């Protein structure tokens, strides 16, 4: 027994208290940082990332990940790649309907089915066909670390 | 993880997550 001290064996809830649909980008960042036990709240990430009112981009998100020291990359990937090597909590743009535009954490994708963590929603999923249907492209990959398997 | 390089800033600008499309 105690072959390996595996840190955080066990999958949890993240509550992130969401305040305005606004908030939902700095609440992606924070979703993805408290999950690995870093204590970064969707609050303090707002005034990190310079959150816009009107428009929150993930040009000011992944600058101020990468100030926290959480290496963060702004990448294109298509559906097809999601079936790939995406097992990451990433920060997504999807746009419902050409109208709304919101960052949803994207957990794995497996069965044609996107497991995201919507913060205006709870967990949903949607099938390739849902998903596509809004998400246009680009997906913000965050790392948990630089030699964080070690110890 | 490594799946690629990021791209152009102007891509990032385009991509929001509190933002409002079709303005009209």
């Amino acid at each position: 027994s105690n072959a390996m001290l595996r840190r955080l064996f066990k999958k949890k809830y993240v509550c992130v208290r969401q305040y305005d649909l606004t908030d939902a980008g700095a609440a992606c960042l924070s979703s993805i940082a408290q999950y690995y036990g870093l204590k970064m709240s969707l609050a303090k990430i707002r005034e990190m990332t310079g959150t816009d009112t009107q428009g929150t981009n993930a040009y000011g998100l992944i600058h101020a990940a990468k100030q926290l020291g959480f290496s963060a990359k702004g990448v294109k990937a298509s559906k097809e790649d999601l079936l790939k090597d995406f097992r990451l909590p990433a920060i997504a743009n999807v746009i419902v309907d050409n109208r709304l535009a919101h960052f949803v954490v994207i957990y794995s994708i497996k069965n044609r089915i996107i497991t995201v963590a919507d913060p205006g929603k709870g967990i949903v999923r949607y099938s390739m066909d849902d998903f596509c249907s809004i998400w246009t492209g680009g997906l913000v990959l965050l790392e948990p670390g630089e030699a964080f398997q070690k110890g | 993880l490594n799946i690629g390089r990021e791209l152009t800033d102007e891509e990032l600008m385009e991509m929001t997550g509190g933002s409002t499309f079709s303005i009209q």
